[PDB]
């Protein structure tokens, strides 16, 4: 080869590889086709198979999730979803020369607050979905042991790469849902802190109401004021302390 | 941008005989195009020594485009323009029912015409009368020439002839 | 958009002999156009070697729409362009009808003529007045060629030659 | 400015028989085009004597320009238009095939009317009747001329007929 490099042009000078490179050249030229193939129906049969395991482990396991998710405990005394809140530290920018801009800490709310009916499950976040696919086609069948163990190969490199994306798949969405998880927790821990005003919202009464087909007894419409915000007078502001 | 004249690779794939016309297509692999597959058709020559692939209609990937390079083949590791086929097809059948035709035809007539100087005469009879029609149908079909025939798993060198863009 | 000369697939489920034209209807199974329905129609060779199939009219399920992409036949696991039939019809009934019209003339003229050097009268009888009108009437049907036929379990593959959208 | 027939050097790489017209290619490897190359055609003689090589289409590397300085070629180091190939390609075999057809023709006509003064008839059978349609189709073919063939690993020397720039 090029490693061995004048060992190789001395042996390319002889006429034997001359004679031997027209065969790895028809080689080549038939090589491609089987694999693109091979690694399609190995990506989709990993895939599938790898999810199907997965969201079998997923239902063995849903207990503890439930266990660990008390969404219904996050809610307030009108069933409001409180906000999201991120937080950063340690922030810096060199955003072009002659200029930098540094700072402490920041927050920002990601997700506004809003009325809910029923608390979200993890089963909206981490279950995926399946379709097993049992429909195999062939575009070139394999004749030689060689082209049918480079079909095997590359249809297991197909399944090991389905196997990866739903591994990626998987992680993004506990990323996700740890996240809103965390904004939910960190926005209760910063009103504790008192650095966030509470949601303010009122009520309107009326009694009997309608036409004379229709009636309704007792109506009530609730109807939130006053988003929650952060506040910018840092006096009224209680830190903490341990033991 | 493509040189006047210069020399590329491409895979075909796809085999064809030299009877019927049709599109046909090859894929360059290499080079500045890539995943790039052309079609075009064929040529049926006079006499049988050689036989080349008409390409004409190219299509690259990435983008919707068809541009119009006219190129022609050359047999790889050959640096020649013959075809790696046979040209043996269709002499020997047609020669040896022309010959078995010609050779029914003389026995009936000569083993007739030795007569004065039953089976026998019934063979004088039926090589007597089976070789002339087959003999005029024999000279009827005896024009057919010898098809030529690419093969399915073996690319092919092209060599260009206008540039592109 | 579907590239200038690429690769497709499809299923051929009706059978037809090669003699009248008419519509033809594969599906196409795997790509993009999933469920699609394509007619079209066949081309008459004179020669024995191959047969291919017109493919023009193209239905994408969904939307109801008739585009007319036309492509043709490629025959599946040997990437030809030949038909997998017999190409032996009608050689040998001809042949033989022929052959034998010849050698019934060829017996009542022979035996006929080695009379100077009653049941056997009446062989060259109806030898020698048989022979004839069917040697011209073979000769009349002669020309009927071996018809080809293609199957109703086979797949086939088409290749692009225009684009479509 | 190239000055109106002066001698310039090529090195020619891909082979052709002198069967069917084409495209071939040559580069220009000295002067002070370097790295150009020429692409045309050749001439089918009457006598097989030479073969000269119709080169029309010039590309210089690098930009995009196509000259038309038209020339031809002559065999190196004999300052001739020959081609250095074989010549004998296609006498013998028409010349024993006729003469073979011819030899049977005769020995079955002369062996017949030598019978005046069963297997020595059938010998007489077999080559009076193969004789004469093999001979009439040796007439037909004995017209095809011997061709010639260039190489795919010889220069070429190329002599300028007109100006450039």
């Amino acid at each position: 080869g090029d490693t061995g490099s004048l060992a190789g042009l001395q042996a390319m000078a002889d006429s034997k590889y001359t004679r031997a490179q027209k065969k790895q050249k028809m080689g080549k030229i038939r090589e491609m086709a089987l694999k693109e193939t091979a690694l399609s129906v190995g990506a989709q049969a990993g895939l599938a198979w790898r999810a199907k395991i997965i969201d079998e482990q997923l239902n063995k396991q849903a207990r503890n999730l439930d266990a660990i998710y008390d969404f219904n405990s996050l809610v307030l005394e009108h069933n409001i979803l409180p906000p999201v809140l991120l937080e950063g530290r340690n922030t810096l920018n060199l955003a072009d020369a002659q200029s930098i801009r540094i700072s402490d800490r920041t927050y920002k709310v990601a997700k506004q607050a809003h009325f809910i009916t029923t608390p979200p499950t993890w089963r909206q976040y981490l279950w995926m979905d399946y379709v097993k696919p049992e429909a195999p086609n062939v575009t070139l069948l394999p004749k030689t042991k060689a082209e049918k163990e480079i079909w095997c190969i590359y249809t297991e490199r197909g399944w090991k790469n389905g196997i990866d994306q739903a591994n990626t798949i998987l992680e993004e969405n506990i990323a996700r849902i740890k996240e809103d998880f965390g904004g939910m927790i960190l926005y209760r821990k910063l009103l504790a802190m008192n650095m966030v005003s509470p949601p303010y919202v009122s009520h309107t009464d009326l009694g009997v109401t309608g036409d004379g087909s229709e009636i309704h007894i007792d109506d009530r419409v609730l109807r939130i004021t006053a988003l929650p915000e952060l506040n910018v007078n840092s006096a009224e502001w209680r830190a903490a302390v341990a033991k | 941008i493509i040189k006047t004249g210069d020399i590329m690779f491409a895979v075909l794939d796809t085999s064809v005989n030299s009877d019927e016309p049709g599109p046909i297509l090859a894929t360059i692999v290499t080079g500045k195009l890539k995943g790039s597959k052309l079609i075009g058709s064929f040529n049926l020559p006079s006499n049988a020594d050689k036989m080349v692939i008409t390409f004409n209609t190219m299509s690259i990937p990435g983008a919707e485009k068809t541009i119009s390079i006219s190129a022609y083949a050359i047999d790889p590791n050959t640096a020649r323009t013959a075809l790696a086929s046979r040209t043996n097809h269709h002499y020997l059948m047609r020669y040896g029912s022309l010959f078995a035709s010609s050779f029914l035809q003389g026995f009936g007539n000569a083993f007739q015409s030795a007569n004065t100087t039953s089976t026998l005469e019934n063979a004088v009879i039926g090589l007597a009368t089976v070789g002339k029609a087959w003999s005029q149908q024999a000279q009827q079909l005896f024009n057919t020439p010898t098809t030529v025939e690419v093969y399915s798993g073996t690319g092919l060198g092209i060599l260009f002839t206008q540039d592109v863009t």
